[PDB]
């Protein structure tokens, strides 16, 4: 009795079996989780068309083509990296493949996969500042005694609970950070288009 | 498909089977004089993941594993999963399925393994998943030890997350409130520390309201950090401007993919049946009063 | 007959997505290589 203490440390160990799999099945399992997404994010015309501008390149027909001919491939499908991006994600995979002269079909279908699943991640980021300002704009109508200086500036309490809808959720806990580094001037409200800018920056 | 009909089970149903399975773990925890189980998301999400799983494939220590990590599950765990097939010539209805789940909690109660896990004192977090298919059901149990629990996440302002949360730990105050990206695991999205969270100690709860739009709210977790001496922790007190939060002395404690919660289609559920359940004892109570004065 | 109408559409469709896997096909062989030379000459007289 007497409560007699105490504040003690429950410490969360971070023990929850990490795969027990070997290694090697832990990568071709990750592989094909990262492939599913491909088969949503590229048509089947996309994807019957990498080859048609892979192979060309893989003159050899060793089904791996070098950072150059990954590039060429992605000129010719009109999808371009920046040069350190695009070399490397091609070294990546001829790294993960020691025995493959460069990166292999589907290698070169990955990178495709970072770099179109990059811009549908922008592309929904994007989309969210449409009715993110639309909202805005809504609300600052339905007081019209609120300058339009508004539009684009919107409260903390206007900034929240968006991070639970759309993409991949960003928690409350992923709600939290853009405030401190975007600094919100005394005011709690920070532009939805200086959030658009940064958050397409990244 | 002449003979055999579809057996599709409701998600109000799904809700109400898991959450019945929880209410059962705390009515015989407070029974046995031991805490109230809390609904953990990580545990809830992975334990309805596995039990989905299980109803078509067996356990999987290796599968369930790979689960954790795409949720970036934390903290040791502990499963305790059932399958149980149909009688073979039984009729299967509703409230005959219903009070099959009643019956699988109380085998939990009855059994040393799973009942053990669901009562560990150290043990904190707790996470139901129910599923079945028109041959055999499943429950799935996911529980573990942590310093802090959500207990309300609402959504009453379109643009104010709160994510009421109590920890359960003393010398652990909820000090960061930060997450990366599931995806992008070096991708460190949002967070912030104790000038944007109201903690009170003698609970050790938090809640916080601060900013972040429908920027990618489908998969991913939220990353719960505590401190040491919560006192110790400036909550809700305004950094200098040359002052901002370090996350290498926050200890993360919970990563639960995010869920409102209760989500609101949960917490009207819910209501519902507490509420029918008091207006049926009060129906019980009035008949039962007439009888004793008769 | 609408049942039919839509199986040609997706017929059509996986048609040219098989065009689409016949440019792949064609795509690797531009140079290679060397020289199938000596002995194909196995020939049995017995046809089909």
């Amino acid at each position: 009795m007497d409560n007699t203490g105490k504040l003690e440390k429950q410490l969360v160990t971070l023990n929850d079996g990490l795969p027990k799999k070997p290694a090697k099945e832990i990568i071709e399992e990750l592989k094909h989780h990262l492939y599913q997404d491909f088969q949503k994010f590229f048509s089947e015309e996309k994807k019957q068309q990498y080859q048609n501008n892979f192979a060309l390149f893989d003159r050899d027909n060793d089904k791996y083509i070098n950072l150059s001919e990954l590039k060429e491939l992605l000129t010719s499908v009109n999808i371009t990296f920046p040069d350190d991006e695009l070399e490397e994600l091609y070294n990546e995979f001829c790294l993960t493949s020691p025995e493959a002269d460069g990166i292999n079909e589907d290698a070169v279908f990955i990178i495709v996969s970072k770099k179109i699943r990059d811009n549908d991640k922008d592309e929904q980021l994007t989309q969210a500042f449409k009715l993110v300002e639309k909202a805005v704009n809504d609300e600052l109508a339905k007081t019209p005694n609120e300058t339009k200086e508004q539009e684009g500036y919107i409260r903390v309490e206007q900034f929240k609970e968006l991070l639970m809808t759309l993409g991949n959720r960003w928690s409350e806990e992923q709600a939290n950070e853009f405030l401190k580094d975007i600094n919100p001037k005394s005011d709690e409200r920070i532009n939805y288009l200086d959030v658009v800018k940064k958050l397409m920056k990244r | 498909s002449e003979i055999s009909g579809n057996y599709e089970a409701d998600d109000e149903t799904l809700r109400k089977i898991r959450r019945d399975l929880l209410d059962n773990i705390n009515l015989e925890r407070r029974h046995r004089d031991l805490q109230p189980v809390y609904i953990d998301l990580t545990t809830n999400n992975i334990s309805q993941y596995y039990s989905e799983y299980l109803v078509n494939n067996e356990h999987n220590q290796d599968f369930y594993e790979n689960a954790k990590v795409r949720y970036n599950n934390l903290g040791e765990c502990e499963l305790c999963h059932i399958t149980a097939k149909f009688e073979p010539d039984a009729d299967i209805t509703k409230e005959y399925i219903y009070d099959y789940f009643m019956e699988i909690g109380y085998l939990f109660l009855e059994s040393e393994e799973e009942k053990r896990i669901i009562l560990n004192p150290a043990n904190n977090h707790i996470g139901i998943g129910v599923f079945f298919d028109e041959i055999q059901i499943v429950v799935v149990l996911i529980l573990s030890e942590k310093v802090l629990c959500i207990q309300k996440i609402s959504q009453p302002e379109q643009n104010k997350i709160e994510i009421r949360g109590k920890m359960l730990d003393e010398n652990f105050g909820i000090y960061a409130i930060r997450i990366m990206n599931v995806d992008d695991q070096k991708k460190d999205i949002k967070g912030v520390g104790p000038e944007f969270i109201e903690y009170t100690r003698s609970t050790q709860e938090w809640m916080a309201s601060f900013e972040l739009e429908l920027y990618n709210q489908d998969r991913m977790a939220i990353e719960y950090y505590t401190r040491v001496s919560p006192d110790s922790i400036p909550y809700k007190k305004k950094q200098s401007k040359n002052e901002k939060l370090t996350y290498k002395h926050l200890q993360l404690r919970l990563r639960t993919p995010f869920q409102i919660y209760p989500d609101p289609k949960y917490a009207a559920e819910d209501e519902k049946e507490r509420i029918r359940k008091e207006q049926e004892i009060l129906a019980h109570e009035e008949q039962e009063r007439k009888e004793r004065e008769e | 007959e609408e049942e039919f109408r839509l199986k040609k559409e997706q017929w059509e469709i996986q048609e040219r997505r098989k065009k689409e896997a016949a440019r792949c096909i064609l795509h690797f062989l531009m140079a290679r290589k060397e020289k199938s030379k000596k002995k194909k000459k196995k020939k049995g007289k017995k046809k089909k």
